[PDB]
Parts: structure tokens; C-alpha cells; sequence
């Protein structure tokens, strides 16, 4: 098995933790949400090619900026995530995540996810950015942002319900192996 | 770490780890509280394991089984020992808070209510300029850390196999010389997370509420502090390069 490095980036209320927490256990925890994420190193086999994929995430890191890219040496492969619930969460890629991975992971594949697909149907959620003139992210409006800043891919997944998330890791172990 | 704690920590939860009669007479809000606090203890638990296998597995093993020249086991693990002593002191005392709140004829029924000036004191005073002065040197030698080590590891026959052989065993999956040392950089931004979430569940008792309150604010203030203090050193850096910054 060849090791690759993976890091989660993006805005605090992306969902970019619970994504790695669900994706580590294989479930949605029933009993406690973790807080945090320390790391793992997930076993998988992709189109025939074991590989140990490790998990980081930046969580914590966002308002310190010369903690925060001590996370990024040796990355293989950037999951961006912005939450659908959040259209504010994905105006802050282009110019601000974007940029830095840029800078600090040249050539490195980015994937942007767009985390929470469930809540783009729920009422909850579609009355409170009602009342601020938005609405949950549409499909087009995240795959124009992954095409605009260069991402190898787009992708929509739920931690909540697990759907999408076993296909999210499987795409970023290929893209970390091209 | 000691089997006694990690039996103590075993289980996902708080709610998990006690016995269901006890869990049982006490509140949903307690409860939330509680679940909080023991995930703070556990992942400090397992951080100063993460410090013990840096400075005993690694750190200890290439000083007795390997002919590295001065000065190169330091650059591969920079203030291990200075964090070892920070963080086996702060987990002694959560630790101690946790034991004192066991109920008699109990090793695992317990309920901490005020964590808020334990925190305080960690984060203030001596104990946070020794925090503070230690993550800026560590955090600032990062960099030089992971190519020391990937400079060794391609070069080096003996560092290889030594390598190889003290990471082969499952317990050490996560834990390989480089995953040690972003373990640890990442430590410290975890502290804001957990206490914030500690936070929301403590408003029952308005002093525990004003305590963490501080606590949360002293953490914040160390951050910015080391944050602040860091420039990567690199090997070979000429000083044209970094007075030019
Ligand atoms: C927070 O740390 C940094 C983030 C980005 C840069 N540089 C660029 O984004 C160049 N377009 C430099 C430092």
C-alpha cells in the first residue's frame, strides 16, 4: 500500500469535521458528536490500488495564519468544503482559500465539496436565508465555482445520512494517486 | 499511556463510560456537559501518549540503537521534552479533578462541575509564558523537523530499518514521525473548540459560566501570542533571505 496525504479545508461551519468523523467510523455517531478530529489513516482500495490515505483536518486553524499552513507539507490531495445551507461559505473559495492552497500546494488536486446537501430541501433552513435574501447553494452555482478556480473535481455529499461520503474519498485517493 | 486511564477512557462517551443507573439521575444538559469535558480529558490523554512515543519510541531509540551525528535527534525532535512536562502536568491535574468526583465504591461514576479554574490557572501565569515560549520554538521548527527526517529516511539504511521496524506494529498506524509532529502543532487550536462547546452546556452555575468564559478568552490570547511568534527556520537559510522577510 502507497501512503498519500489528505487535509480538509475551508470555513468553520463547512461540516468539514463531521465529514472526516463519519468517514473514519463508517457512521453517524448515535450517541456523542465528537468536537474534534486528531487524525486517522484510512485503508482503501481504489479501481484495484490499495492505498493508506491520512487524514487531516484544519479545524481550529482558521483564524491563525502562520499556524495554519504547517498543516499543509506533503499534501496529495485538498478536499475545499463549503456547506450548502451557507452560500456566504462558498463567496469566501475563490479569494481566500483558493489563493493559499495554491501557494503552499502547488499542482496538488482540489476537490470542492459541497458538504449538508440534505438541508437544500429542508424548510428550517430555507426560511432562515429567506430572511437574509439567499438560498441554499444550487447544484450549477458550486460546479461553476469548481470549474472558475481550477478544481480537479465537484462533488456533493451528507455526513448526516452518510450519502456521497464513501464516493468523496474514493475520488480524492484517485486524485492523489494521478 | 497506563491501562488504568485508558480503561477510564475507553468507552466514546461520558455517557457511555459511567454505569447506566447513574447516568440515569442526572439531567439531558448534564450530560451534554459532561460527554464535553471527558472528550477534552481523553484527547489530552492520548496527546501526551503522542509526546511519550516521540520522546521514548523515537527520540530515546535512535539515541540507543543509531550513530546520528550531535545535534540531529534534537532538530528531529524539537521541546519534546518541555511539552512532555507542560502537558503530563495539565493531564495530572484533569485527571485528579476527575478522581476526586468519583463517587465511593465507584472507579468510573463521576460528575465535574468546575473545570472553569483549573483552565484558568493552565492558562494563565508561569504555566502560560512556558506554553507560549515552547509552541513558538516548537512550531517555528516544524518545517526543519519533516525534512530532517525525509532527508534521513531516503539517505540513512539503519534509519530506515529502524523506522520501519518501531512503526510496523497496528497500535502506531496513526502515529508515524511526521503524523507525531502535526499531532502536536495541532494540539493547542483544538483547546477554543472543546471549551466553547464545554461553554454552552455550563450556564446552570453563573460562576462556572464566567470562569470558562476567561478560560476561553486566556487560550485565545496564547494563540494569537504563538501565532504571532512563529518564522519557519531553515537549514541552510542565509541571513540575506531572512532579513529580507
Ligand atoms: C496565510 O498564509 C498565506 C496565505 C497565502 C499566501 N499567498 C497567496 O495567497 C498568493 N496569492 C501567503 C501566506
Amino acid at each position: 500500500a502507497i501512503r498519500k496525504k489528505l487535509v480538509i479545508v475551508g470555513d468553520g461551519a463547512c461540516g468539514k469535521t463531521c465529514l472526516l468523523i463519519v468517514f473514519s467510523k463508517d457512521q453517524f455517531p448515535e450517541v456523542y458528536v465528537p468536537t474534534v478530529f486528531e487524525n486517522y489513516v484510512a485503508d482503501i482500495e481504489v479501481d484495484g490500488k490499495q492505498v493508506e490515505l491520512a487524514l487531516w483536518d484544519t479545524a481550529g486553524q482558521e483564524d491563525y495564519d502562520r499556524l495554519r499552513p504547517l498543516s499543509y507539507p506533503d499534501t496529495d490531495v485538498i478536499l475545499m468544503c463549503f456547506s450548502i445551507d451557507s452560500p456566504d461559505s462558498l463567496e469566501n473559495i475563490p479569494e481566500k482559500w483558493t489563493p493559499e492552497v495554491k501557494h503552499f500546494c502547488p499542482n496538488v488536486p482540489i476537490i470542492l465539496v459541497g458538504n449538508k446537501k440534505d438541508l437544500r430541501n429542508d424548510e428550517h433552513t430555507r426560511r432562515e436565508l429567506a430572511k437574509m435574501k439567499q438560498e441554499p447553494v444550487k447544484p450549477e452555482e458550486g460546479r461553476d465555482m469548481a470549474n472558475r478556480i481550477g478544481a480537479f473535481g465537484y462533488m456533493e455529499c451528507s455526513a448526516k445520512t452518510k450519502d456521497g461520503v464513501r464516493e468523496v474519498f474514493e475520488m480524492a485517493t484517485r486524485a492523489a494517486l494521478q | 499511556s497506563m491501562e488504568m486511564d485508558e480503561k477510564d477512557f475507553a468507552a466514546d462517551s461520558w455517557s457511555l463510560a459511567v454505569d447506566s443507573s447513574f447516568l440515569q439521575q442526572h439531567k439531558k444538559e448534564v450530560m451534554k456537559q459532561q460527554d464535553v469535558i471527558y472528550e477534552l480529558i481523553q484527547t489530552e490523554l492520548h496527546h501526551v501518549r503522542t509526546l511519550k512515543i516521540m520522546t521514548r519510541l523515537f527520540r530515546t531509540g535512535m539515541l540507543e540503537e543509531l550513530h546520528l551525528e550531535p545535534g540531529v535527534v534534537q532538530g528531529l525532535f524539537p521541546c519534546v521534552d518541555e511539552l512532555s512536562d507542560i502537558h503530563t502536568r495539565f493531564l495530572s491535574q484533569l485527571l485528579e479533578r476527575r478522581r476526586q468526583a468519583l463517587c465511593p465504591g465507584s472507579t468510573r461514576n463521576f460528575v465535574i462541575h468546575r473545570l472553569g479554574d483549573l483552565l484558568i490557572s493552565q492558562f494563565s501565569g508561569p504555566s502560560a509564558e512556558q506554553m507560549c515560549k515552547t509552541y513558538s520554538e516548537f512550531c517555528s521548527r516544524h518545517s526543519k523537523a519533516l525534512k530532517l527526517y525525509k532527508e534521513l529516511y531516503a539517505r540513512d539504511k539503519r534509519f530506515q530499518q529502524f523506522i520501519r521496524k518501531v512503526t510496523r506494529p497496528a497500535v502506531l498506524k496513526r502515529h508515524g514521525v511526521q503524523e507525531c509532529i502535526l499531532l502536536v502543532t495541532q494540539r493547542i487550536t483544538k483547546y477554543p473548540l472543546l471549551i466553547s462547546r464545554i461553554l454552552q452546556h455550563s450556564h446552570g452555575i453563573e460562576e462556572e459560566r464566567q470562569d470558562l468564559t476567561t478560560a476561553l478568552g486566556l487560550v485565545k490570547e496564547l494563540l494569537s501570542n504563538v501565532d504571532e511568534g512563529i518564522y519557519q527556520l531553515e537549514k541552510g537559510a542565509r541571513l540575506q533571505e531572512i532579513y529580507n522577510r
